[PDB]
């Protein structure tokens, strides 16, 4: 299994992978239970009021001002039963989408894409940036700064604005420089969009109620893809959109989708980026991984005594799967990059989640969302981490009949209608 | 993001 512990909310804190921990928001917070499901992995079962000090206020402050997609609940995930239940809920689906190749290969990538040590000044020295780890309290009081990749967090103020966070830099651009940062994904497995079967119905603003619930797995998935680019450095700009003029009602709003979400979804939404475009980005990360290499190779000295320099720079070899030739020295082989390059692009997509699943899906990404549901899918009676809502040997094993909000309607309770809101 |  991908989290060799089943995890409860109120097991003892010892310091190690259960912990009170403090991030380095660059403010002041009060530490937070945090669980440590498997290396450089951590879940903090609370709503996100700490990596960003402008969004602590999980009440919506007017009843007008916000899209019409979007849900709130200020009281959602404050309470141990629930942070109980949200912690086995992102445990199951991250043993749902590792059970998967696809899912086995994205982690596993995930694993190894540690952030860069890029704080140094002084070309001579390796040096950690700050800001991809956390502060854990360990059984003596004292603290401790740990390294981690990825960090699965409660929503803010939008329980369904799911999205992932990470602390920037006073300089560089870490999810565009090739060197990578801690992602914060701010994700919950007790919700779920509704979208429609039929492609004239799910990309039309006007018609559909949600009949069919969108798997959280490739919900959860999709965030890892970007997660993914983003500890590579690979993360395409967001200002880089597309101008969408496939659908009438996206283009009579002048609505643009960035081609990190395209790229993301894949299938026949990655064509939309174009071939010069596409070469360009290709390029231009292609050089970001040589910087790194010539980083690597000016290090003479490492910071720190966590690892030896040695240790840190076959860590990053490895992660960017530079070559090494006689003397040590570190380079980047065309064809690795291309290869690499394209596994974090073009096979960790949605798109080919879903294959994986064997789920109904959105067929497109420029869609409209039609509603959100409540779900519970920690009872294995109503969802696992083989079939997902789908169970085998059952009523719901077939058509995807487990994921049909109105055959399988004692697992969804819609909480919000979008469709007409638009 | 889910998106719109
Ligand atoms: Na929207
Ligand atoms: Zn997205």
């Amino acid at each position: 299994p991908f989290v060799n512990k089943q995890f409860n909310y109120k097991d003892p804190v010892n310091g190690v992978d259960i912990a009170y921990i403090k991030i380095p928001n660059a403010g002041q917070m009060q530490p937070v239970k945090a669980f440590k499901i498997h290396n450089k992995i951590w879940v903090i079962p609370e709503r996100d009021t700490f990596t960003n000090p402008e969004e602590g206020d999980l009440n919506p402050p007017p009843e007008a001002k916000q899209v019409p997609v979007s849900y709130y609940d200020s009281t959602y995930l404050s309470t141990d039963n629930e942070k109980d239940n949200y912690l086995k809920g992102v445990t199951k689906l991250f043993e749902r989408i590792y059970s998967t190749d696809l899912g086995r290969m994205l982690l596993t990538s995930i694993v190894r894409g540690i952030p860069f040590w890029g704080g140094s000044t002084i070309d001579t020295e390796l040096k950690v940036i700050d800001t991809n780890c956390i502060n854990v309290i360990q059984p003596d009081g004292s603290y401790r700064s740990e390294e981690l990749n990825l960090v699965i967090i409660g929503p803010s103020a939008d329980i369904i604005q799911f999205e992932c966070k990470s602390f920037g830099h006073e300089v560089l651009n870490l999810t565009r420089n090739g060197y990578g940062s801690t992602q914060y994904i701010r994700f919950s497995p007790d919700f779920t969009f509704g979208f429609e079967e039929s492609l004239e119905v799910d990309t039309n603003p006007l018609l559909g109620a949600g009949k069919f619930a969108t798997d959280p797995a490739v919900t959860l998935a999709h965030e890892l893809i970007h997660a993914g680019h983003r500890l590579y450095g690979i993360a395409i700009n967001p200002n880089r959109v597309f101008k969408v003029n496939t659908n009438a009602y996206y283009e009579m709003s002048g609505l643009e989708v960035s081609f990190e979400e395209l790229r993301t979804f894949g299938g026949h939404d990655a064509k939309f980026i174009d071939s010069l475009q596409e070469n360009e980005f290709r390029l231009y990360y292609y050089n970001k991984f040589k910087d790194i290499a010539s980083t690597l190779n000016k290090a003479k000295s490492i910071v720190g005594t966590t690892a030896s320099l040695q240790y840190m720079k076959n860590v990053f070899k490895e992660k960017y799967l530079l070559s090494e030739d006689t003397s040590g020295k570190f380079s980047v082989d065309k064809l690795k990059f291309d290869k690499l390059y394209k596994m974090l692009t073009e096979i960790y997509t949605e798109d080919n989640f879903v294959k994986f699943f064997k789920v109904l899906n959105r067929k497109t990404y420029l869609n409209f969302d039609k509603a959100v549901f409540k779900i519970n899918i920690v009872p294995k009676v109503n969802y696992t981490i083989y079939d997902g809502f789908n169970l085998r040997n059952t009523n719901l094993a077939a058509n995807f009949n487990g994921q049909n909000t109105e055959i399988n309607n004692m697992n969804f309770t819609k909480l919000k209608n979008f469709t007409g809101l638009f | 993001r889910y998106g719109c």
